[PDB]
RNA sequence: CAGAAGAAGCACCGGCUAACUCCGUGCCAGCAGCCGCGGUAAUACGGAGGGUGCAAGCGUUAAUCGGAAUUACUGGGCGUAA
RNA sequence: ACGGUCCAGACUCCUACGGGAGGCAGCAGUGGGGAAUAUUGCACAAUGGGCGCAAGCCUGAUGCAGCCAUGCCGCGUGUAU
RNA sequence: AAUUGAAGAGUUUGAUCAUGGCUCAGAUUGAACGCUGGCGGCAGGCCUAACACAUGCAAGUCGAACGGUAACAGGAAGAAG
């Protein structure tokens, strides 16, 4: 069966594969093209373990230093089919995940989105709420909705450790009634889809969501 | 450029039967004709000056199914003919080749008459006219094509019009479906519930 | 010309091959034997590679250029490897015969050492430097040799006894070179059959057009020599626009069917802008490739990229120093058109009716990029006006004003691409403007932890908030721990307001505070001179007090750069991380490259790719990440604080 | 001759001014010709349902005249409002 | 004296450097300016004009076509159930 | 027969009457812009730079004024395969 490769490791597999196109143009030594080429062969070999003839069709091509972009393009929407699409919960489930906001509206998101979305990010203007949905290690779907600053400035990103426009993103402690609470938070990317493309671990997020806990 | 929206809403709002409907049912049966279209319908509010000038016009436009600019431009006409305004005006709607073929009972509703106008199927003088605002002159002749005769519709439409009071100024033959329009219907002859003066008086505004 | 007599090459060499000279004598010696040559001289410097590029693709064929002395440069290496992409079918020039240590067997050797290349002699040169006098022919097994420096005069002469043993044995070296790709020139080759001159010529034509061997002549510009025989073998052995693989494009209502565009006159016309200049007389020149059909002066052309019509004028054919108005172009001929507004390089232009888009070339992302600020505002203006022309121009450039520090960026694919797009600006357009590198991203944060009050006095605002330092990367937490109503709930979102925004602003530089803990734990109150601004205000004073006592300092970003190089050249990069104020975390051995991890500070990593490649002499490359904030050291601090306060 | 097939959008709903509620937001984001609206129960902000007015158009802006008896000839005034 | 002459000037152009050429506020069109305004069309079939004995020839006048929701007007996008 | 013609409202006050300015409801356009867009007839379409103008075209006609024949299409005549 097609390997279900995480989004994120999707993205991590193009990256590598436009550094090697970049290396083949780049590179004017032979010796040095052939340990990128053998180190890229080996990486995608790991993410997908064990590999079929079209990604091995691919490597092949991959492997090429006559590879093109228009190959690579075809091979990412080969490497895009094996991807498996982010999970959507159902709207009951939805209204669980967030119980405190009362009448919650999820926006349309696409499928492409989906399966290039290792998370899903909603963002509210008007309370200038983002609202990040995301499984677990478990599986279990878990859902932070944080104060977006409105002002932005370019920085890297924590989420992605991405260079780009990014927003302070702070969660609120559960108040007492003394009234006391803590907000923590850190820049995060503006927009959740730019930010789900760029990040390549799955990891690095799970320990941002940690550094707001 | 025509109106092809549910045709019983326009009714509730005016509050008053337009006949867009064949009557075969009545309309009370067939709608709410009391409550007024919408959610905040059942509630009645205190009707202003202008509201009322424009429900009036708003009325003759919605039985004759004619647009604003063709509206505007008849009262205008109206107005440049000698005589009272108000009778002018209906006079040059009752005109309309649509209203006569309605009022012959070739078509059931209005509308109907329209698409047996549009789609040729209607004969003026001997010439077919596809224009519904073509006005028809006194003592011309105005009947259905033969082809068209064969429509069940046009049958169906003349049994209806048996029902409804038959026009004075208009005559009509059954089988020959054939109509002279004798004489231009006067205001007396034309229905009551519709007010002149207040249609007058908004385009004056 | 017909479309078998005609012969489209381009100029390819390293800096300083004796390329633009030959081409001066190409054209002085020129049409040539009945033949068309339309010459493209492609650029022998590396920072200029996009131009070459785009001449290799509209090329049939290419001429390499090498310097006796010097050899295979790295510059070579490089133009060799987009030709090669390409599939461009190409012959080698040896050029400065004349150079005192010019060596054409060396010159050979470094072809097959450093571009493992079929290449073999069809040529012998008699004499070196000085004593370079005749040229063997291996193909015909004569010798011409040159009388006058003008080489006008060409005197055909038998192989002199002393160079006939060698030519012989070089002869039966190309022989063999050549029946590795010609099955019937083996047979010959093996059986010790006559291969006569005509047989001979023509597989080494299909060989050479099917990029499968690469002929190698040898000859001096300056001294006029070899340079009629290197037309000859132009005409011999570089392909047609006929013997080429034909075009292929796509529709462009539909993408995906593949249409080939083969060259033929009485086809639909098809063309390809590759090239656009400016010129004083004619106003804006472009130069296109016609790949089918013809196309006519006056007539109106379709840009399918765009989607536009268009009128071509009229149409300039280039004839060296002077230029000839012709009234027709014709399928495989390149030409100049006058008129097109719109189309631009990598454009296809066809018929009205034609939808056919050929395949655009694809120019490369900038890999360096300086900041541009301008001396006067009205310098500003006519700066950004010169950058669009500039981009309007040249794609690879990109110029781009950042939204928050108003400086504008300028990215290339050089030093030397950036500095002279600067200096054209400058000369050009007249205008005044400082060029430096991007300033990078900083941000500030708290050393030491300090308890802060922040008083606006009616209007009253009281706050007592400790701040202390976070952990890196920590980020910015706010705790309330205000106890028993001292400061109204309703004030507590007001003070956080006032902190936020006085975060974002900072306290040095202006750069956003970052990994500092806020927690309000006192404050007062008055009953009707409390507002929300009072205390939005006095949380942002309390700032400013935390400012002078809790030792602010500045971060900047340090990157984890993984480098793979050869050992050999491990040495000077390890001194060059080292003087980047890099720091190397480990070195590992991979196969036979050695690769080295470190981190380096972002603003010490301008630049480096050049370095490495000057390092590693282009065998190194590396591989950036960002890893974590890390405080400036005192003296870059002190001038960032004097450059953002304009001290 | 075949077949409803191939063919509806735009502005507006505090008062002036025909057309209303709900939800989000919280002197913020916003709106606005005028009057004004928005600080946690907004028919005035943004969106949704519903409605009104127009319709291959519908709004906005600019421009001219009118309303303006507000340069008054038609057709105004001058104690205290000029 | 729009598509005549001469002179002077500013501009553009040619040149053998001596000397020369030109004027879309006719039609279409280009660049520029602007918030913004059309095709380098067809025909002299008709009307009218010039010349001619006439035939005819000439006519970007004119008759038509192209582009544009810019306006005006009419009509449709179904109609009964 | 060549007429048929004439609407106000909001806003100064705690409230009022008056005065008085401001604003809105209408009509119109060589319009422009945003959103949207089926067809036809008819009409209109550089208001700005009286800015600069590539290229073609917009003024010719008359052999019934004249010498002629540059053509060409014939004729006659004379040589000719
Ligand atoms: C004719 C040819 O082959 O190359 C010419 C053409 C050339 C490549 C020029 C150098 C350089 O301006 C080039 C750039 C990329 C410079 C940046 C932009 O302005 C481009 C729009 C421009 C296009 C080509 C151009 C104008 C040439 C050189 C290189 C000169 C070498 C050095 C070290 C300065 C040359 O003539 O030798
Ligand atoms: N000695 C010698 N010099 C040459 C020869 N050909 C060219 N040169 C010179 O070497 C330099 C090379 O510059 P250029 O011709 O522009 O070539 P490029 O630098 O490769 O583009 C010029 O000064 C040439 O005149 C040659 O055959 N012999
Ligand atoms: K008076
Ligand atoms: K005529
Ligand atoms: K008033
Ligand atoms: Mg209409
Ligand atoms: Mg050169
Ligand atoms: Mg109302
Ligand atoms: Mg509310
Ligand atoms: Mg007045
Ligand atoms: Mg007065
Ligand atoms: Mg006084
Ligand atoms: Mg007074
Ligand atoms: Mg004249
Ligand atoms: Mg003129
Ligand atoms: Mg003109
Ligand atoms: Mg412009
Ligand atoms: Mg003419
Ligand atoms: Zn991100």
């Amino acid at each position: 069966m097609k390997t279900m490769i995480y989004p994120h490791q999707y993205n991590y597999i193009r990256s590598v594969i436009l550094r090697l196109k970049n290396v083949y143009k780049t590179v004017n030594d032979k010796e040095t093209v052939k340990v990128i080429q053998s180190e890229t062969y080996n990486d995608i070999n790991e993410i997908f373990g064990h590999i079929d003839d079209d990604i091995e069709e691919s490597l092949k091509v991959l492997m090429n230093i006559r590879l093109s972009n228009k190959e690579i393009e075809a091979i990412l929407n080969k490497f895009l089919e094996y991807v498996v699409p982010f999970e959507l919960p159902s709207p009951q489930k939805l209204q669980k995940v967030f119980k405190k906001v009362k009448k919650i509206k999820i926006p349309q998101f696409e499928e492409y989105d989906l399966k290039v979305s290792s998370f899903v990010g909603w963002n509210e203007l008007a309370s200038n709420r983002k609202y990040i949905i995301y499984y677990d290690e478990k599986k279990q779907l878990k859902g932070l909705y944080g104060e977006i600053s409105n002002q932005v400035v370019k920085g890297f990103c924590t989420i992605c450790n991405k260079e780009s426009n990014v927003s302070l993103f702070m969660k609120k402690s559960k108040t007492n009634s003394d009234g006391q609470y803590v907000k923590k938070g850190d820049y995060i990317c503006r927009d959740s889809i730019h930010c789900n493309k760029q990040l390549t671990d799955i990891n690095q997020f799970y320990n941002f969501i940690d550094k707001l806990d | 450029a025509r109106y092809l929206g549910p045709k019983l809403k326009l009714s509730r709002r005016e509050g008053t039967d337009l006949f867009l409907k064949s009557g075969v049912r009545a309309i009370d049966t067939k709608c709410k004709i009391e409550q007024a279209p919408g959610q905040h319908g059942a509630r009645k509010p205190r009707l202003s000056d202008y509201g009322v000038q424009l429900r009036e016009k708003q009325k003759v436009r919605r039985i004759y199914g004619v647009l604003e600019r063709q509206f505007r431009n008849y009262y205008k006409e109206a107005a440049r003919l000698k005589g009272n305004t108000g009778e002018n005006l209906l006079a040059l709607l009752e005109g309309r080749l649509d209203n006569v073929v309605y009022r012959m009972g070739f078509g059931a509703t209005r509308a109907e008459a329209r698409q047996l106008v549009s789609h040729k199927a209607i004969m003026v003088n001997g010439r077919v006219v596809n224009i519904a605002s073509y006005q028809v002159s006194p003592n011309d002749v105005v009947s259905i094509r033969e082809k068209a005769k064969k429509q069940s519709r046009v049958k169906a439409a003349l049994e209806l019009a048996e029902q409804r009071e038959k026009p004075t100024w208009l005559e009509v033959d059954a089988g020959k479906m054939e109509g002279t329009f004798k004489r231009k219907p006067e205001r007396s002859d034309l229905s009551a519930d519709i007010n002149e003066h207040l249609i007058v008086e908004l385009y004056s505004k | 010309f017909s479309l078998e007599k005609t012969r489209n090459i381009g100029i390819m060499a390293h800096i300083d091959a004796g390329k633009t000279t030959t081409t001066e004598r190409i054209l002085y010696y020129t049409a040539w034997e009945g033949h068309r040559v339309n010459i493209i001289d492609t650029p022998g410097h590396v920072d200029f590679t996009v131009e070459v590029e785009r001449s290799l693709r509209v090329l049939d064929g290419a001429v390499t250029v090498l310097d006796a002395q010097s050899g295979v440069e790295p510059q070579t290496e490089t133009v060799w490897r987009q030709a090669t992409t390409y599939g461009v079918p190409r012959i080698v020039f040896v050029n400065k015969m004349d150079k005192l240590g010019a060596n054409f067997e060396y010159s050979v050797s470094t072809l097959h050492d450093r571009l493992q290349a079929n290449a073999a002699p069809i040529q012998l040169p008699i004499g070196a430097e000085d004593e370079f006098e005749a040229i063997i022919d291996l193909v015909e097994m004569k010798c011409f040799k040159y009388t006058n420096d003008l080489g006008t005069e060409i005197e055909e002469i038998e192989i002199p006894e002393d160079h006939l043993d060698r030519a012989e044995e070089a002869r039966a070296s190309l022989i063999e070179a050549v029946a590795e790709t010609s099955d019937e020139l083996m047979e010959k080759y093996l059986g010790d059959e006559e291969i006569s001159v005509s047989e001979l010529k023509e597989a080494i034509r299909q060989a050479t057009t099917n990029v499968e061997f690469y002929p190698v002549l040898c000859g001096t510009a300056f001294k006029n020599k070899g340079v009629q025989l290197m037309l000859d073998a132009v005409i011999d052995y570089l392909p047609s626009p006929l013997d080429v693989k034909p075009i292929i494009g796509h529709r462009a209502s539909n993408p995906e069917e593949e249409v080939i565009a083969k060259a033929d006159d009485s086809a639909e016309f098809a063309a390809l802008a590759f090239k656009v200049m400016t010129d004083p007389y004619v106003g804006k020149l472009t130069f296109f490739r016609v790949y089918s059909g013809t196309m006519t002066s006056g007539s109106y052309v379709k840009n399918s990229t765009k989607g536009k019509r268009e009128r071509v004028g009229r149409l300039l054919q280039m004839h060296a120093n002077s230029r000839q108005e012709i009234d027709t172009v014709y399928s495989g001929d390149i030409a100049a058109a006058v008129g097109l507004k719109d189309t631009g390089t990598g454009d296809t232009l066809c018929g009205e009716k034609n939808d056919i888009i050929l395949e655009s070339m694809e120019f490369p992302e900038p890999v360096i990029h300086l900041s541009v600020e301008p001396k006067s505002k009205a310098d500003q203006d006519k700066m950004t006006q010169a950058l669009v022309k500039l981009q309007e121009e040249d794609p690879t450039f990109h110029a781009h004003t950042d939204e928050e520090t108003g400086q504008v960026i300028i990215g290339g694919m050089g030093e030397l691409h950036l500095d002279i797009l600067v200096d054209r600006m400058k000369k050009e357009f007249n205008v005044e403007c400082n060029v430096g590198a991007p300033m990078v991203s900083y941000r500030e944060t708290f050393k030491s932890s300090a308890q802060v009050q922040g008083k606006f006095s009616g209007q009253y605002g009281d706050v007592h908030i400790e701040f202390t330092p976070n952990e890196t990367g920590a980020g910015f937490e706010f705790e309330n721990a205000i106890v028993g109503g001292v400061v109204p709930r309703e004030y507590i979102p007001s003070v956080e307001a006032g902190l936020k925004d006085a975060m974002e602003n900072g306290v040095l530089a202006g750069y956003p505070l970052i990994d500092v803990k806020a927690k309000l734990y006192d404050g007062s109150y008055h009953d009707v001179d409390s507002s929300e601004m009072a205390f939005k205000i006095a949380a942002s004073l309390a700032l400013k007090e935390a400012a002078k006592k809790c030792d602010p300092v500045i971060l900047e970003p340090m990157m984890k750069v993984t480098i793979e190089m050869p050992e050999e050249y491990m040495g000077d990069i390890m001194g060059d991380v080292t003087s980047r104020r890099g720091r190397v975390d480990g070195m590992e051995p991979r196969g036979n490259a050695q690769v080295v991890n470190a981190y380096v500070p972002l603003s010490e990593m301008f630049g480096y790719a050049t370095s490495l490649r000057s390092n590693t002499q282009g065998r190194g490359t590396y591989t950036m990440y960002f890893d974590h904030y890390a405080e400036v050291p005192k003296s870059i601090a002190e001038d960032i604080i004097k450059k953002n306060k304009g001290e």
